[PDB]
């Protein structure tokens, strides 16, 4: 009878990429938590 | 050297906006905000801590700007407002 055993390692940080520029979407990461977003209402036709 | 020049870098088209009153509605904010030109987007407090403030969006710096001073002091419902810039 043999006690088979292992050993565990880690990983170092994640490779190079290219962040997207600043695009509508940054606007979400940008605004404060707990504020939602605010629409125009159904049917608003202005002048 | 910190000259002085118009538009300035401290600014952004992200405007907060405090002692808006505990109920409004789309249909008023878009009637305020928009008599200046088309707004980009806008998003309000929904948590205890958040309503009564709000940060609007324009769809450019110049015209932000130009608003920015104009809106400044600005009494309605007999409040006044408040506006400051995203740091």
């Amino acid at each position: 009878g043999t006690p088979e055993q292992l050993q565990a390692w880690r990983w170092e940080r994640e490779i190079d990429e290219r962040n997207r520029p600043l695009s509508d979407e940054e606007l979400d990461a940008m605004f404060p938590e707990g504020y939602k977003v605010l629409p125009p209402p159904a049917g608003y036709v202005p002048i | 050297g910190r000259a002085n020049i118009r538009l300035p870098p401290e600014v952004n088209r992200i405007l907060y906006i405090r002692n808006l009153p505990y109920k409004i509605t789309a249909e008023e904010m878009y009637d305020i905000f928009g008599k200046y030109g088309p707004i980009r987007q806008i998003r309000v407090g929904n948590t205890p801590e958040t309503r009564g403030t709000a940060y609007v969006v324009y769809e450019d710096i110049f015209d932000a700007k130009n608003a920015c001073d104009h809106l400044s002091g600005f009494n309605v419902c007999n409040r006044y407002l408040v506006v400051l810039y995203y740091n």
